[PDB]
RNA sequence: UUAAUUGCGAUAACGAACGAGACCUUAACCUACUAAAUAGUGGUGCUAGCAUUUGCUGGUUAUCCACUUCUUAGAGGGACUAUCGGUUUCAAGCCGAUGGAAGUUUGAGGCAAUAACAGGUCUGUGAUGCCCUUAGACGUUCUGGGCCGCACGCGCGCUACACUGACGGAGCCAGCGAGUCUAACCUUGGCCGAGAGGUCUUGGUAAUCUUGUGAAACUCCGUCGUGCUGGGGAUAGAGCAUUGUAAUUAUUGCUCUUCAACGAGGAAUUCCUAGUAAGCGCAAGUCAUCAGCUUGCGUUGAUUACGUCCCUGCCCUUUGUACACAC
RNA sequence: AAAAAUGAUUAA
């Protein structure tokens, strides 16, 4: 039962990969703001930083949020064994990625333009606004799509 | 029955396409409640002086009496009855009774 | 307040549209020669003990 | 004055055993831990991250003393639970295979079980002694 | 509702103006001579009528019955 | 031989059968000791015969009981009728009876439950609903 | 050649089969023998044969297009309870005629006090040992050989 | 051959009851006419084999369900009779519905 | 007193109990005395029982409830909303630890607390409608002691688990201010202020 | 009076029949008979492993023997509202208590009358009349597609809106099943893999093996902290596998990522009286693969009411009718 | 003593 005394030297909301990433919440789901970064990444991602998991988000130092930077910018070299992406064999360079805040939608643009400009019928129907994974429209989810 | 011609089931159609999401609730909100999860010297002195006295000891009146999350009380609570400055009662998760020492 | 505990006597009969009344005849436990018909919402039997907000009124729907 | 494992908490004496094991340091963690979430049935890794493998160690060796021989697949049973499986109903999923088998490689490692000529993994004489060791000593707590 | 059927009525009433000297006032009994006194399929109708034999029987004690 | 009997005990599919005998005041439950039930919000529900009747007399007898069959809380009730009723069957056959009614009269005013197995049974599910009372919902137009 | 064997025996209380009539009236339509003097022979000769009851239903066109059902019936015939599965033997036929198809339905109640197996009796039917009324002699009058 | 043992196993399984029990029965008396020890006819759990299916061939009506059984009763006897006599009994009470499986037992 | 060794040991606590019967092996139900009448042989405090969970047959018969003890009466009340359909374990757990907190903000016996409640919060006069016209009405009628011990059970658990829903605080918590509230009468508590309303209307009926 | 055209009885009706009942199956009770390494238990009788003034386990029908309490199935017994207290045209009966395993016909079913519907089925039928078609076939096969298509409306449901919770670790518990030799079915166990899975053997034609289906809800101990939040998991992106010749219009499973409505729901409306409602899972049916479905099974187990004819209907009698295609 | 209108043609 630690019960810590601290000046302060709190670090409140904080800026890592474009994103507002905000202190109060322990450091696993207060990363889990930024696109591209969920639940299971942002626990593999601390842990592999050596940092402690009741942190707040708001007790990192600047080193070792640099640190963590880095092992999201370059998770295969920290010994992710590379299942665990999010962009695995893509069709441009097939090299292990993961994709994160401003690119996972930008990568979906450019693989939904990819399906366009082939008019494969995923692409087409993406284009109409229809459901691409063989639901049933007769029905369900007709409010907005 | 009565079929519907062509145009009216056209106007029904868009009429339920057009037709906005009529939520049948009154939806009352109330304000964003803080509470300082991390624990200062302000809130540290408030707890080592205002914790005695208090009849009911748990997690939720903590809460309740004090901004602190869950989480603070939990750790807290523990470590005041480290400090054996409160005696418990029924010890179990989910849920701490706790009352003033001696 | 002057709140009129009554103990029934007798269950006259189930009264109601619905049949959720029961008339019953209570006597009074301060004076025993009280009696009154009441009517009553929960299930009743006999010897239970009332409780009459006003103590006056006889209870209608009979026969 | 003879005592065994079948008289004291299940829970305390795992969480105690787990413990022992943590302060011998033998049990030659598998490496992949830090990753994996002990279940397709699960969601999240233990919240636990540095002896979460010796709490199933302890678990699993006391449950081969309580049984005659249990398998992988028995544990993989056992250890498993439901699933959500978001609009649908749930069921039961069957624990990580591959933990479950190398908390038993690590098992006769450590040397408690051995290969049971007849069946899957049993208790020897000395994995038997350490057991009731720790029993004594949680009893006197 | 326990209302008995005429089969019992009627197995009742020949039963008790046949063998009223031999039959007795218990159940156990009644029930015991109904097997050599009678052939009723089931062991069910066989004590339902040893029943009200002997209902009947405790009705004959005191005064006679019409029928 | 050593003066011995044997009962059971029966919720709606548990069932406890306990071996009772003469010793020195051991009783142990799946080889494990009364004290350890689990849960022990209910652990009082198989402490009532050793409130009741009092332990002082437990101490010639010594009582062994194995539960299987049905779920948590009926294998508490089920080992609960068992060891009750081991106890009188005990005293009727091998102790003079005053105290055998004696401790029926204790128990009758306790639970009838502690004796007689409850009468109540499972009522088989029917075509058109999901149980045996309950019906699929109705659609009119 | 020489192990399986197949042998035919008479059918005793032939009247008694549900299936032998079925067939016997069936083949009466085929002949172009009248329905109700055929369903009326074949009751009258199960009644004859010693049962206890009979039927015939015969469904169909008879002489318009519209259909319609006749019944023929006689004895004692129950319909519900285990005496149904004891005591009912049923056959159904159909029957090609130039208008249709007529089904031919035949059930028979057998007298329980007959035949070997089973119940002799219906459930219920309690049977009464007589008395064998005797004198009761006055004086006791001891005997001696 | 030399009058020795078989330790053989006689499994009886039927749907009728009545034409079960009066074979194990026969054969059981034919054990103490000729003074055999043997294990009596131990009876198996009765299988029962359903079938719950709709009424309607067609899709209309009342949604009304139907079950049908089998009720399978089984039981095995272990007798240990010399080889002159095993042939005795198993040739003779045979009745209709009713078949004999007989194992020479190793265990 | 005076505890007996035995071969398999004993807790010492619970060797305690052998003296009586003791609720959750804390309270005993001596000298409970539920002091407002008319609600006597229908609140359950004469029967000890050492915990609220026993699976006894109250529901074959019309009055055969008031039997069963109140406590256990109060928490098969509280195995709702639907979700907690079952969950008896859960249920009695919650049920213990409401006591614990009346007898740490109160130094009083919690079944006294929970029987004044009761005894409380059980409406005197109620309602009924009649008249099949457009503008039906209400007749006021009296209320039966066993349908008011039912009432007052239903208000207080319906009010603590309102109480509870979506807030820090836990159900055994608001369930104990509840019934704190109701033992004295605050009007600060959800049944007494639905009893008042409801026994208010049926003065406007009368 | 009964659930009953069930009876007491009255009687221009008497004696009869079907249905109801009776009957059969099934859940309960049997220290009573028969027994059982395909169900068991006990003797530790044989060796022992552990702790130590004695308990827990391993090998036990050739490493033995005894007994059916638990288990099964044969024949039975048991309840007949028994006894008692009340009440009655004192009759049929009904209400309480006492025993008993069981006292709403003990619970639940199976079967279930006469008469009818223009009810459904010609797409279950080598059941079928008539009409039509019959070689470029409305026959039968092969390839592909469709049956799933979406501005929309409706009916069954599943998952939820959370702290009586979610997540993580641990405790640890059913019953009904089913399963290969005319060939790959149910799969122990070992090894590899995060997982889904892959590979090598084993057992089971089955109370023997999967399997003690070690299911889930549940319980304890910790993380969260009233924030559409770590509740919810829709939509969508990328990869890894299994079935199948064939997976795109995504069979399904697995990993990571995206993380939408949804704050308890207007009018309205459904089901239910005790092991019932509800919660929870499991098995089976369809199945090469595919459950959010059904048929069963057990697990945890309420509240409320033992009533009335208010609504919606049913039965009997009397009555009115201009209805009989029958309000 | 609240309100309650209607129901296409032919087909024993
Ligand atoms: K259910
Ligand atoms: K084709
Ligand atoms: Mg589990
Ligand atoms: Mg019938
Ligand atoms: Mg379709
Ligand atoms: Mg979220
Ligand atoms: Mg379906
Ligand atoms: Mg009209
Ligand atoms: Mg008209």
């Amino acid at each position: 039962s630690l019960v810590v005394q601290e000046q302060g030297s709190f670090q409140h909301i904080l800026r890592l990969l474009n994103t507002n990433v905000d202190g109060n919440i322990k450091i696993v789901y207060a990363l889990t703001t930024i696109k591209g970064v969920g639940r299971r990444y942002s626990n593999l991602v601390c842990k592999k930083a050596d940092v402690d998991l009741h942190k707040r988000a708001g007790e990192l130092t600047q080193e070792e949020l640099e640190r963590i930077v880095q092992i999201m910018q370059n998770p295969t070299h920290y010994k992710i064994p590379a299942w665990f992406l999010n962009r695995q064999n893509d069709i441009t360079d097939g090299k292990d990625y993961h994709t994160l805040a401003n690119n996972v939608e930008s990568k979906l643009r450019d693989d939904l333009e990819r399906l366009k400009k082939i008019r494969a019928h995923r692409g087409i129907r993406h284009f109409w606004g229809l459901r691409v994974r063989g639901q049933h429209t007769k029905t369900t989810g007709r409010r907005r799509a | 029955k009565q079929q519907l011609s062509k145009a009216a089931k056209a106007a029904a159609a868009l009429a339920g396409g057009k037709k906005s999401k009529k939520k049948w609730s009154k939806k009352s909100m109330k304000d964003r409640a803080q509470h300082a999860v991390i624990l200062d010297q302000e809130k540290y002195d408030r707890i080592l002086k205002e914790v005695p006295t208090y009849r009911y000891v748990s997690v939720s009146v903590l809460v309740d009496r004090l901004k602190i999350g869950g989480s603070l009380a939990r750790i807290a609570l523990r470590h005041l009855e480290k400090e054996g400055i409160i005696k418990p009662i029924s010890k179990h998760s989910k849920q701490a009774i706790y009352t003033r020492a001696t | 307040t002057p709140v009129t505990l009554a103990k029934v006597i007798k269950v006259l009969g189930r009264t109601g549209s619905r049949g959720g009344v029961t008339q019953v005849r209570v006597e009074f436990l301060e004076d025993t020669s009280r009696t009154i018909v009441r009517n009553v919402k929960g299930p009743v039997r006999e010897n239970d003990i009332l409780v009459l907000m006003e103590s006056e009124r006889e209870a209608r729907r009979l026969r | 004055p003879g005592v065994s494992v079948r008289d004291v908490a299940a829970q305390d004496f795992i969480n105690a055993y787990a413990s022992f094991l943590q302060r011998q340091g033998k049990l030659e963690v598998p490496g992949y831990v830090d990753i994996v979430k002990t279940s397709s049935g699960n969601e999240m890794p233990p919240q636990d991250a540095e002896g979460w493998f010796y709490k199933r160690a302890a678990s699993v060796a006391r449950h081969i003393y309580m049984r005659k021989q249990v398998g992988v697949g028995k544990l993989n049973k056992l250890y498993g639970g439901a699933k959500s499986r978001g609009v649908r109903p749930y069921k039961h999923i069957d624990a990580s295979g591959s933990i479950n088998r190398k908390v038993l490689q690590a098992l006769e490692k450590i040397g408690i079980v051995e290969i049971s000529p007849k069946g899957g993994r049993r208790i020897s004489e000395n994995g038997q002694r350490d057991l009731d060791r720790i029993a004594a000593q949680t009893l006197e707590e | 509702g326990r209302v008995r059927t005429k089969t019992v009525k009627r197995a009742s009433k020949a039963l008790i103006e046949r063998y009223y000297p031999k039959l007795t006032l218990d159940f156990q009994t009644n029930k015991r001579l109904c097997d050599e006194i009678a052939t009723i399929q089931s062991k069910r109708l066989r004590n339902k009528i040893a029943g009200y034999t002997t209902h009947l029987m405790k009705r004959i004690q005191k005064g006679p019955v019409r029928g | 031989a050593v003066p011995s009997v044997q009962t059971f005990g029966k919720k709606k599919s548990a069932t406890a059968v306990a071996h009772v005998k003469a010793g020195k005041g051991l009783i142990k439950v799946n080889g494990s000791p009364i004290t350890l039930v689990e849960p022990e919000i209910l652990r009082f529900k198989v402490y009532e015969p050793l409130l009741l009747v009092g332990l002082d007399k437990f101490s010639n007898i010594d009582i062994r009981v194995r539960v299987t069959g049905g779920g948590h809380v009926s294998q508490v009730y089920a080992i609960r009728q068992a060891i009750a009723k081991g106890l009188v069957a005990y005293h009727q056959k091998y102790v003079d009876e005053q105290s055998k009614n004696e401790l029926k009269k204790a128990f009758t005013s306790y639970d009838r439950t502690l004796l007689i197995a409850d009468s109540r049974r499972p009522e088989p599910k029917k075509f058109g609903g999901k149980g045996a009372r309950s019906r699929f919902q109705k659609s009119y137009r | 050649p020489g192990t399986i064997v197949l042998y035919a025996e008479r059918v005793q209380d032939r009247g008694l089969s549900a299936v032998a009539q079925a067939e016997s009236m069936k083949f009466k339509l085929l002949n172009g023998l009248a329905i109700r003097r055929a369903a009326y022979g074949v009751v009258r000769y199960v009644m004859e044969s010693g049962a206890k009851g009979c039927e015939v239903v015969v469904s169909g066109k008879l002489r318009a297009a519209r259909a319609k059902a006749m019944k023929f019936a006689d004895g004692f015939l129950i319909h519900s309870g285990q005496p149904v599965n004891d005591f009912i033997d049923t056959a159904t036929r159909h029957v090609l005629m130039r208008q249709g198809v007529l089904g031919i339905k035949v059930k028979i109640m057998r007298d329980p006090a007959k035949s070997r197996t089973g119940p002799k009796a219906l459930p219920d039917a309690v049977t009464i040992i007589e008395p064998k009324e005797e004198e009761p002699i006055l004086a006791p009058s001891v005997k001696d050989y | 051959q030399q009058q020795q043992i078989i330790k053989i196993r006689i499994t009886l399984t039927s749907t009728k009851v009545k034409q079960l029990e009066n074979v194990s029965s026969n054969i059981v008396k034919n054990a103490e006419q000729h003074n055999l020890v043997k294990k009596g006819p131990v009876r198996l759990p009765t299988k029962v084999l359903k079938i719950s299916t709709r009424k309607t061939p067609n899709g209309e009506g009342s949604k009304t369900w139907e079950t049908y059984e089998m009720r399978i009763h089984k039981r095995y006897i272990d007798l240990e009779a010399p080889v002159q006599i095993v042939k005795r009994i198993t040739q003779i009470t045979i009745e209709p519905g009713v078949d004999v499986e007989v194992v020479v037992a190793s265990n | 007193f005076t505890p007996v060794v035995l071969a398999t040991p004993i807790p010492e606590e619970v060797q305690q109990a052998q003296t009586e019967i003791k609720l959750f092996n804390k309270w005993s139900f001596e000298e409970v005395e539920v002091k407002d009448a008319s609600l006597v042989d229908y609140v359950q405090v004469r029967q000890p029982i050492f915990v609220a969970h026993t699976a006894g047959r109250y529901a074959n018969k019309r009055f055969r409830k008031a039997q069963c003890p109140i406590i256990e009466r109060l928490t098969n009340s509280l195995m709702m909303n639907g979700r907690n359909n079952g969950k008896k374990l859960k249920a009695v757990r919650i049920i213990k630890h409401t006591l614990d907190i009346i007898n740490v903000l109160t130094d009083q016996n919690p079944i006294q607390v929970v029987v004044d409640a009761i005894t409380n919060t059980g409406p005197r006069e109620d309602t009924t409608r009649v008249g099949g016209g457009g503008a039906a009405r209400r007749q006021a009628v009296d209320v039966s002691p066993l349908r008011r011990v039912n009432q007052a059970i239903a208000l207080l658990t319906i009010g603590a688990r309102e109480a509870a829903f979506r807030n820090i605080k836990t159900i055994a918590e608001t369930l104990a201010e509840e019934l704190i509230n109701a033992a004295k009468g605050s009007s600060t508590s959800y049944a007494i202020k639905k009893k008042d309303e409801l026994e208010r209307v049926a003065k406007s009926n009368r």
